[PDB]
């Protein structure tokens, strides 16, 4: 899936 | 500071009359809105009446038609002419006033532009 | 940890981001720790918390300091090209501190705006309802509502091992199917974190805008009457009395639409009948027979305008790309090209939202002249 690595 | 000195309290019989006064001292500019609060024993404080610099008054339902609040914008004094006093009105009447500084930002983290008084006892016996 | 497959493993990975974003986080850290610490020192120690707005402003600076504690963790995170070396526990705390600070700061500004509406418009009727006990109970509810909102940042935020690049990151995994993560977690930040509170903040200051306008326009109507009455007394021809009496009739009707004003306007209409017929001495006497230092700040509308727009333009970049993140999660858009521009702008929008938010306890403080006084004594 998508990776929401943002803080 | 904007100090408030109140006077006119006293022990009066039921049905009598009284006139409370409260002059604002220590204000370079005119006070915006002034009014009266009372605190019954064992009960929370409530707003009795208030009057603005224009003349608009707002009375409580328990004193409407009996109490007549007025003021004199020249001397910055408010008068609470009490008539037909009831034993329910036995409380400590506090004076309140809203005064803003010059070029007001309407933000006050020290006193919220709100100033109280010491308190005058008003007792109505049967 | 878990091994995942990133759909767009190059989205957001840009060299100018790995250099500029950590530098910006360091600026927000130094400026935030400097400003919000002085707000606490001035309010808690030099003012002793005497008003409701002081309680909100104190907790507004405390919540910002808690966010800045995890800010260095994100600075080196972006510096090492999005590698998380602080373990799984420290990210569930760091990602929650970012979400907790968003809701808490925006809720505090909402109640502070409501408190400003009640204090300015209804000073006498709302005084007994706005106490210190109410202000503290409001804050503990704001903490709970913010913690309840940042709850998914503690349950689903995990450290994921990316098989595409062997890079260990911390993130929400938007799994294609059978994902335990809620679908619209970004929609909650949109409406509960921005839409609803901004509409309450905008409404509160719009009511203050209209209230101060009614009061200032009324004072301008009385000043127009007295100035024109002085013009009538110093008038020498029928034109000067007609122009001044016309401005008084127009100002009287303006002051009426804010009730013996019709009696005054009717007498001005009588004085107008004399000045029109060439009677200059008779018109001056009529105006002379019929008819002081209030605080006023004509720049309060610029302050109200600045307060509203500073809240809007600081959060509207972050909330738009947050909403764009929801469309990618729901499947409305699956292009990796638009996922790149979203993953690149998201650190930019965070640098804009949380830098302005960490300056809110300082900007709101300078509005109070007593706070501005203690603040400059600390720097002197
Ligand atoms: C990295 C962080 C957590 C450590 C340092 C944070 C605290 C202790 C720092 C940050 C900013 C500092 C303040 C900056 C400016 C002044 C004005 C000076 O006239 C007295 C000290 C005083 C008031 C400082 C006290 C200490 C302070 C509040
Ligand atoms: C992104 C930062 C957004 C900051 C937006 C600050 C807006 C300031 C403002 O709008 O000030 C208006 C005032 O009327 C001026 O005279
Ligand atoms: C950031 C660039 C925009 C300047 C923000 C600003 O403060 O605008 C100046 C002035 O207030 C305009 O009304
Ligand atoms: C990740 O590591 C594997 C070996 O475990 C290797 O085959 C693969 O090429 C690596 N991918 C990179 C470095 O992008």
């Amino acid at each position: 899936g998508r990776v929401y690595y943002h803080p | 500071q904007v100090q408030l000195q109140e006077s006119g309290g006293g022990l009066v019989a039921a049905g009598g009359s009284l006139r409370l006064s409260c002059a604002a001292s220590g204000n370079i500019f005119d006070v915006d809105i002034m009014g009266w609060y009372r605190q019954a024993p064992g009960k929370e404080r409530e707003l009795v009446a208030s009057i603005t610099d224009g003349g608009s008054t707002n009375y409580a339902d328990s004193v409407k038609g009996r109490f007549t609040i007025s003021r004199d914008n020249a001397k910055n004094t408010v008068y609470l002419a009490m008539a037909s006093l009831k034993p329910e009105d036995t409380a400590v009447y506090y004076c309140a006033a809203v005064a803003y500084p010059d070029i007001p930002t309407y933000f006050d983290y020290d006193s919220d532009n709100f100033y109280w008084g010491q308190g005058t006892q008003v007792t109505v016996s049967s | 940890i878990k091994r995942i497959q990133d759909d767009c493993p190059k989205a957001g990975r840009h060299n100018y981001i790995f250099v500029m974003i950590p530098t910006l986080y360091s600026i927000i850290f130094v400026v935030g720790i400097f400003g919000n610490s002085l707000v606490v020192i001035v309010i808690y120690f030099y003012m002793k918390l005497k008003t409701v707005a002081s309680v909100f402003l104190l907790n507004l600076a405390l919540a910002d300091l808690c966010f800045l504690l995890t800010l260095p963790l994100w600075a080196v995170y972006t510096a090492m090209e999005y590698r998380w070396p602080f373990g799984n526990y420290l990210c569930k705390i760091a990602s929650a501190s970012v979400s907790f600070n968003l809701y808490a700061s925006v809720f505090l500004l909402t109640c502070l705006s409501i408190d400003r509406y009640l204090a300015i418009v209804h000073p006498m009727k709302s005084r007994l309802r706005r106490t210190m006990l109410v202000a503290k109970v409001t804050c503990i509810i704001i903490w709970l509502l913010a913690g309840l909102a940042s709850l998914p940042a503690i349950i689903h935020r995990n450290v994921f091992f990316i098989e595409n690049t062997n890079i260990t990151v911390c993130a929400f995994h938007y799994e294609s199917q059978n994902s335990t993560l809620p679908i619209g977690l970004g929609l909650t930040k949109n409406i509960l974190g921005f839409l609803f509170p901004f509409l309450i903040i905008l409404t509160s200051y719009t009511l203050i805008w209209k209230a101060l306008k009614k009061a200032y326009d009324l004072e301008d109507n009385w000043e127009t009457l007295n100035d024109n009455l002085k013009v009538i007394e110093k008038a020498d021809n029928a034109a000067q009395v007609k122009d001044a009496l016309t401005k008084m009739r127009a100002a009287a009707l303006d002051a009426q639409k804010a009730h013996g004003f019709d009696i005054l306007v009717g007498q001005i209409d009588d004085a107008l009948k004399l000045a029109n017929e060439g009677k200059v001495k008779e018109a001056q006497a009529a105006a002379e027979q019929l008819k002081k230092n209030k605080p006023r700040n004509d720049d309060i509308f610029k302050i109200i305008m600045a307060i509203v727009l500073f809240f809007f333009f600081s959060w509207i970049p972050h909330q738009i790309f947050t909403f764009l993140d929801v469309l990618i999660q729901l499947g409305i858009i699956r292009d990796c090209r638009i996922a790149d521009i979203v993953d690149t702008a998201m650190p930019i929008t965070i640098c804009i939202a949380y830098f302005n938010n960490c300056l809110n306890p300082l900007f709101y403080g300078f509005l109070g002249k007593k706070f501005k006084r203690y603040f400059l004594q600390l720097l002197k």
